[PDB]
């Protein structure tokens, strides 16, 4: 993978990072328990026996930026309805991960209309009776990613529908290929594209005393979805009399032409040749 | 609804060592660590234990696995730091506690610099 | 005045702009009424027989981007506490106006202690009870400035302690002095400063084929905390062979050295200069 | 606590011309406008007006200083438009309207480009 840039990330906020819940009040809550030797904080619902549910978790807008694909990493525990000795009649074991653009923050303002359903996530490890007991964690991990993105920012949601979730964290982040010197040629930070096999050329610019050779092809970098700098094409090479960078050769050193060999000695009589102030074919034994 | 406790030594509801709370189903306990803005050694901090009530009679824990929260920001920016305990019968996270009817659930304390003068805990009884 | 950069404008919005309410429900709270056969919205609050009253409004968190110093336009309504004919002892007839900047958005975790309390917001017309009857609309403007602004950005507050008050405009702007043309030379858009009196030099580039003559001051301009270009100190004249912009003289008229003057015609025999293809000393009649 | 009210011919309650709500004080009247996701000329559309019983019992309004509100985008991306009436004793608002105790209060309906088959108006009274 490149470089991450990172938009929002809930357990890093230390629990000063407020979501908006509606219906107001009801449906999720913040808890407040210690994981290890570290406090956490995370959104809780669990109203498996009531029935008619509809709560949404909402998370505060988020400035896009240059992003056009968004990942979100989900880390949460789900558990089963059987783990009920009483009975849930309107359990669920899933909740709906939901997406929103807008140019505006509408802030308490939240509209279910507006946002488009990215999937139903379910449990990997579901959450039995036995666990509370044997206090084993069961931590779910779920990527998702939505691109292209194209308005101001977004929020993203966590509807239930009458299950018994706990989210620890929520990460969103969009990748980059880093700012690279390869092949005495510096490529800029490129932002990865949205489309899986896309693939941007990113024209790269020859270091300080670096020259691309005639007919040599120019250097040239393709940025990747993960934010990998893939397949290199062409290169640049240290100009005459200079030989990661291009410093000029050493007294009693020379280059003639650019290429990759190094400056070479001096025999017999800077620098781009030696002087003999006879030859007559400027690099041969003078 | 939610109840409020201001967890300090100046709270006189601590001084006879049977401070007691009474809570309904799906109500929060709010418990308030000690906040200022006074000398940063004299600056009240506990650690607070959910615990058993042998625990809550000789004021001691028995390990780690008890520690609730940290009243570790006395002097904290955003206001005083608090520990919401919500008094939920079913919790979707294992290391969390479930709070059954009838029942009675202690809170105890142990200062993280100061020394112990009187042992600070609280009982909380679910209706 | 300059060029404002608007950052809030809760008027503009039209209703889709939702701001907390502390407690939750509680207090202020979003009115539809019509004005000027125009819909409108508005934020009021009327709990003058309560008491302990205690009522936030907080704005959504807005970006400061490049802001130094913030401009607060508030439009509101404040009804006098003898209007009621009951009799509210409880009652106030003004409110608070409160700041606070952060890095981050909280969101739904609004903490007063964070607040820095801006001003005491009293009406400059009162409503009285003949008013209702006669339809006549006391609009009172009220404006604060904050400066300087440093963080990543912040959150206006109203903070209502037992009036009879609709607030129907909160607009944030800061102020820049706009990209000018002046004296042949260029001078970028530039962020007015927090300062009452200062002044930011601002150093101008001359515009194509016009330079800075020798002797001369240099193209400076001053920009205002209003966002005004003020005095103005050197400038550019058109180059040799150059006449709002710097072109070129027509065939058959020249122009030797850079000044205001235009290009001179040709007697008797581009351009800096008619050629003779005699004079002894090249704008001489030859 | 609010009332809902879907402000439509399709709502059967209006049928009878005689739809009637009962609110206690500091309540919301929701008044939902139609709303659609149909053809563009059969979408209903209507102007609210906050009326006396004299413009009811006539369904017909005296002048634009009644108008309360437009339902004039029914296919709004956001959801359906709505008008929030607080049956609030008192407004700080002098355009706005004061809710008495023991009073009715009267809501009637123009189509904006549609024709009027039927009346469509409402009585709020204040408990």
């Amino acid at each position: 993978q490149g470089k991450e840039v990172v938009l929002l990330d809930f357990a890093a906020a230390g629990g000063e990072l407020g979501w908006l819940t509606h219906p107001y009040g009801k449906g999720w809550d913040l808890m407040q328990n210690i994981m290890n030797d570290m406090p956490i904080y995370m959104y809780s619902v669990c109203n498996v026996m009531s029935g008619d549910q509809d709560n949404w978790l909402r998370t505060n807008w988020v400035y896009r930026g240059e992003a056009e694909r968004i990942f979100i990493e989900l880390k949460f525990t789900v558990r089963d309805c059987n783990s009920f000795p009483g009975g849930a009649s309107s359990c669920k074991e899933t909740f709906n991960l939901y997406y929103a653009e807008s140019d505006l923050d509408y802030g308490t303002n939240f509209q279910k209309r507006l946002f488009t359903k990215i999937d139903t996530i379910a449990p990997d490890e579901i959450t039995v009776s036995s666990d509370f007991e044997a206090r084993h964690v069961k931590l779910n991990v779920e990527e998702r990613s939505v691109g292209p993105l194209t308005r101001k920012g977004f929020y993203l949601a966590f509807q239930d529908i009458g299950a018994c979730v706990a989210l620890l964290s929520v990460r969103v982040y969009y990748k980059k290929c880093p700012e690279l010197l390869q092949g005495l040629a510096h490529f800029p930070e490129t932002i990865a594209g949205s489309d899986a096999p896309s693939l941007a050329t990113v024209a790269g610019t020859c270091v300080d005393h670096a020259v691309v050779p005639p007919g040599g092809e120019e250097p040239r970098m393709h940025c990747a979805v993960d934010g990998e700098w893939l397949v290199p094409i062409g290169q640049c090479l240290c100009q005459a009399g200079y030989e990661d960078a291009c410093q000029a050769c050493s007294p009693g050193f020379f280059k003639f032409e650019a290429s990759e060999s190094p400056c070479l000695e001096c025999p017999e009589h800077g620098a781009t040749s030696c002087e003999c102030e006879r030859a007559p074919q400027a690099s041969m034994p003078c | 609804d939610r109840h409020t406790v201001f967890w300090n030594s100046s709270n006189p509801k601590f001084r006879n060592e049977d401070y007691t709370i009474h809570v309904q189903l799906n109500d929060y306990v709010d418990i308030i660590c000690p906040h200022y803005e006074v000398a940063d050694a004299a600056m009240e901090q506990y650690i607070l234990y959910l615990v058993e009530h042998e625990e809550y009679q000789l004021c001691q824990p028995q390990s780690k696995d008890q520690v609730r929260w940290q009243c570790n920001r006395p002097s904290a920016k955003h206001g005083p730091e608090k520990l919401s305990e919500k008094f939920q019968r079913f919790t979707p996270f294992t290391l969390g506690k479930e709070f059954k009817e009838g029942h009675s659930y202690y809170y105890i304390s142990k200062p993280i610099h100061q020394h112990e003068d009187r042992c600070l805990r609280l009982k909380v009884t679910v209706s």
